[PDB]
């Protein structure tokens, strides 16, 4: 009796507006036999002791977990120090045409935004600055052009950037908590002192 | 059964071929004598 | 009868073809070769008689016979030796292959004439002590060696000593240097391997189109089964392309099977027809790449038609992985799909980077994947527009 | 009582570097004439990793006292347990990729194996 | 539950995902599980509690202390043979090099009964210096429910992306995980929950929020 009804409820979302959408979706990209299973395995995850029949809600949250911007979600786990780091890198790469460059050049805009602004307490040291760019070397942030010296200390380092200018602009209304001094710097292209 | 992801050289390919077959040795494999009579009316 | 299924004896006529045309299942070699196999015939007869060694080195592609002809060279002088004409001589073989360190053929060498097995150092001095003994007869033996290239070394130690054993006093070695090329000797090997050799090289042309029509007939004597319209057929093509005597019979079986897959209706059929012909070659030589685009989807027919568009207006065939996300996103909007995520495009690269179609550095330079395209640039807008 | 000497013109690498600490933590223990005596090693090969160290601190002291070990791990050598403590005299020369390896094993590890470092810098320790 | 849950108030969507995974002992999974994360600590004092909890047959192996592969596959046996049967094996040591003889001598050791038809987890700690020696040992963790044909899990807790160990001629694709970042409204509560016994819980969280707004952005 159990199997009667497991055949005739996979008819009744075959043909659906949504589970439809999901099949075309991942048989653009991948149309082989081994992408579609996970779409099989993490539906059947989520059907525990209270699920007695399947629905398109068990199989559209499962699609989209695996199919995230995985280069673009690592940034709202970040405090405001490396944060501004990867949009000053980006503002050089604009006046800059393909060609690298230490990392001594974006301290010496580090100390260019502290301007225009009352004396409070959010200015810095010195020593914090390599502190948050070190942050983005074990995140594999940045690649060296071929060779990566030995005897390199911290100011040559003629890295570039592992990003675009595309996603880098999206991933601003996303993430929480953000200063309204500071976004403000990221889509202007640097006009003031 | 063999796999082609496992072996990496030549060397190792001449004495994992028996683990397969045993029909002259035991668990212990014989001389390492690259093998030279493969058995082929 | 210890076997359950000890060789099933062909009861039809195609299942009896497949025995003529083995590689195997040979009654003796490959005709259409007499001014060749005469010449090299009276050279070694004219060494055994004389008690002496000498040298031979032919040339040739792997496959005009260098496997088949030198077979009946012995067939024919052991019948000799049993009616007291031509003295005895002893059988040895060694293939360059079957051993893995190129150092390694005194082993084969020692364990094949006597029994004592030592290495490439304990061996190899006996043997030089064993050919320079003086007053100790010897038997005319011949030297079958085979691939010549993998024996090359750095210190050139295994081709010049090998060639000096046989030119000595009591001394009757018969080398059969069997390699491909003929400029070997002239190319890869230097001065002292050349010198010590001499220019007895004698190469092997591939048959003709009149030898190919005959040594198939020979093997479908009593066969009547094919029509003598499409054996010309077959060995017409492989005779344009190399002349090569094994990418001839090859075909001849693939004619075999095609047939029998029409031998399941009722009807039985004699002679083989003209649509047997032209299925033999386009399956003999299948093509890896029209069928790629044929049978793609839709993210990966658009991903590949960028490419040339980006290599039109700059004329560099080398570029970035960020230039071609950008028009990339250009294609998939005219259609009507959503821009696609930056995750994705590793994954959509892993696809044709498994089958190697797109030759690219592995994942260390996201930003900077050098395109390199497998094939050319005009033969994927024609296969394109077919859809 | 055990101390290990060790500096940068010894071994820097990755094997030969590990290979120096085992013949340092052999010899500051022979030192004792108590129950051990002469015994002449022939290194020759005996694998070895991380587990060589804490298995053979673990055997020290349970041969060496006659069943004195309390619970939970102390009052080992009557006062309190032995730690092992090294000294770095000469690090700021040292291979600087080295020196990051051998200290991520003992983090984890740390309950079966008390570690104690002594840094030695010639100038400063803004450098570390 | 003391230090599965309290040590981050932000995982009420991942406990039902690896638990759903887990199901039973004669359940299956995929031969290769990539999670990775942040800070290197949060994922790997999550998992020394979880299967400390369960009880069930896990190992910990790491790819750092050894930078050959012959040292690798040799500690995953020295940490097996202890747990493999209901007694020890008297203390036996295992002479190995081959990968080749890798999945051979891993089939032996699991055909007791406590590693017959059970869940074997392979944790991996700090899977992110794989590419330095060679390109073939990668797709071997892949592919093992294939070669081995036993229940192994093998788990990955790196700190680098999963779109970075790309092969050059391909590999399996297996499940990507990602747990959720740290929230600001979760960390307060588990910065707190650590009180001396000197103080309570309103006195002691009042001296956690002065500094969490100061030291947010640093």
């Amino acid at each position: 009796v159990f199997a009667e009804k497991w055949n005739e409820n996979v008819q009744y979302l075959s043909e659906d507006r949504s589970v439809q959408e999901v099949l075309q979706k991942h048989f653009n990209i991948s149309k082989n036999l081994r992408s579609l299973h996970m779409l099989l395995m993490l539906a059947l995850n989520r059907v525990t002791a209270s699920h007695p029949f399947m629905t398109a809600v068990d199989l559209m949250e499962a699609s989209q977990l695996c199919s995230m911007d995985s280069k673009a979600n690592i940034v709202h786990g970040l405090s405001v120090l490396e944060i501004c780091l990867i949009i000053a890198m980006k503002h050089l790469n604009d006046i800059y045409e393909e060609e690298p460059f230490n990392f001594q050049m974006v301290y010496n805009e580090f100390q260019k935004f502290v301007q225009r602004k009352a004396h409070s307490v959010y200015n810095f040291e010195k020593p914090v600055v390599m502190k948050a760019f070190e942050h983005l070397q074990q995140l594999e942030l940045i690649k060296p052009m071929e060779r990566t010296s030995g005897n390199s200390q911290r100011e040559y380092q003629l890295m570039k950037l592992l990003l675009d200018n595309t996603q880098i602009m999206n991933a601003l209304q996303k993430y929480p908590n953000c200063p309204t001094d500071v976004r403000q710097w990221a889509t202007s292209s640097l006009s003031w002192l | 059964h063999l796999n082609g992801l496992l072996q990496i050289n030549d060397k190792i390919a001449l004495k994992e071929i028996t683990r397969q077959l045993n029909l002259e040795n035991v668990v212990g494999d014989k001389v390492f004598g690259s093998f030279a009579e493969n058995l082929s009316g | 009868r210890s076997r359950s299924l000890a060789a099933q004896e062909p009861a039809s006529v195609l299942e009896e073809a497949r025995l003529r045309l083995h590689v195997s299942a040979v009654p003796e070699s490959l005709p259409c070769r007499e001014q060749e196999f005469q010449d090299i015939y009276n050279f070694v007869e004219s060494k055994l008689l004389d008690h002496t060694g000498g040298c031979m080195y032919i040339s040739g592609v792997p496959g005009t016979g260098k496997t088949a002809t030198v077979h009946e060279v012995i067939r024919c002088l052991q019948q000799a030796a049993q009616a007291n004409d031509v003295p005895p001589f002893q059988y040895i073989e060694v293939n360059g292959m079957k051993l893995t360190e190129p150092h390694q053929v005194y082993v084969q060498i020692l364990q094949k004439l006597t029994g004592q097995k030592a290495t490439a150092n304990h061996a190899a001095e006996l043997l030089a002590k064993q050919f320079c003994t003086r007053g100790s007869p010897q038997e005319t033996t011949v030297l079958l060696v085979d691939e010549l290239d993998l024996l090359w070394t750095h210190k050139q130690d295994i081709m010049y000593n090998l060639f000096d054993w046989p030119t000595h006093k009591e001394a009757r070695l018969v080398v059969l240097a069997i390699a491909n090329t003929m400029d070997l000797p002239e190319r890869i090997m230097m001065n002292r391997v050349s010198s010590r050799l001499g220019l007895t090289r004698m190469c092997f042309q591939p048959y003709t189109y009149s030898q190919l029509q005959q040594i198939l007939r020979s093997r479908l004597k009593h066969l009547k089964a094919f029509e003598d319209d499409a054996i010309q057929l077959v060995a017409r093509k492989v005779a344009a392309l190399s002349g090569d005597a094994r990418r001839c019979l090859d075909i001849c079986r693939r004619a075999t099977e095609i047939c029998e897959f029409s031998q399941q209706k009722p009807d039985s059929p004699g002679l083989v027809t003209i649509a047997h012909s032209m299925e033999a070659v386009d399956e003999m030589f299948s093509s890896s790449y029209i069928t790629a685009i044929k049978n793609s989807s839709v993210l990966e027919q658009s991903f590949l038609r960028a490419i040339l568009a980006e290599f039109r207006r700059s004329g560099l065939e080398e570029a970035t992985f960020q230039q071609i996300y950008s028009q990339h996103v250009a294609l998939c909007r005219m259609e009507g799909l959503p821009y696609p995520t930056m995750s994705e495009t590793m994954a959509v690269c892993s696809h044709l980077g498994s089958c190697r179609l797109l030759l690219v550095e592995p994942s260390r330079n996201d930003l900077l994947l050098r395109v390199r395209l497998n094939v050319s640039q005009d033969d994927v807008l024609y296969a394109l527009k077919d859809e | 009582p055990y101390v290990v000497s060790l500096q940068a013109k010894d071994c820097p690498d990755m094997k030969h570097f590990l290979q120096k600490l085992i013949s340092q933590l052999m010899d500051c223990c022979v030192d004792i004439k108590s129950k051990e005596e002469e015994s002449v090693h022939v290194t020759q090969k005996t694998h070895y990793s991380m587990d060589s160290l804490s298995s053979w601190y673990m055997t020290v002291t349970q041969k060496t006292d006659p069943k004195m070990l309390s619970k939970k791990r102390t009052t080992s050598s009557q006062w309190q347990s032995p730690p092992v403590v090294v000294i770095l005299k000469d690090m700021e020369s040292f291979a600087t990729k080295v020196l990051q390896d051998f200290i991520i094993i003992s983090s984890q590890h740390l309950h079966e194996f008390p570690l104690i470092l002594i840094f030695g810098i010639a100038t400063s320790p803004i450098i570390i | 539950m003391p230090h599965l849950e309290n040590v981050v108030l932000c995982r009420e969507s991942q406990v039902s995902i690896l638990q759903s995974l887990f199901g039973e002992r004669h359940h299956f999974s995929f031969p290769s599980i990539f999670i990775y994360g942040h800070t290197a600590s949060g994922k790997t004092y999550v998992t020394q509690t979880l299967l400390k909890t369960l009880e069930l047959p896990h190992v910990f192996v790491n790819c750092v202390e050894c930078f050959t592969l012959r040292l690798l596959l040799e500690q995953i046996l020295n940490k097996l043979n202890h747990l493999s049967s209901s007694e020890d094996g008297c203390s036996t040591e295992i002479t190995c090099e081959t990968f080749n003889d890798f999945v051979r001598l891993f089939k032996q050791v699991t055909t007791a009964e406590n590693l017959k038809d059970q869940t074997v987890y392979i944790v991996l700690d700090k899977a992110e210096y794989l590419r330095d020696m060679e390109a073939n040992l990668l797709p071997g963790f892949l592919r093992l429910q294939e070669l081995a044909d036993r229940n192994v899990t093998v788990l990955f807790l790196s700190e680098i992306v999963w779109e970075k160990f790309r092969p050059n001629t391909g590999c399996f694709e297996p499940f990507v995980l990602y747990f959720p970042d740290y929230s600001i409204g979760n960390l307060q509560k588990i910065l707190s929950h650590d009180h001396p016994p000197e103080y309570s819980a309103d006195f002691y969280a009042a001296y956690i929020n002065i500094l969490l707004g100061v030291f947010y952005t640093v």
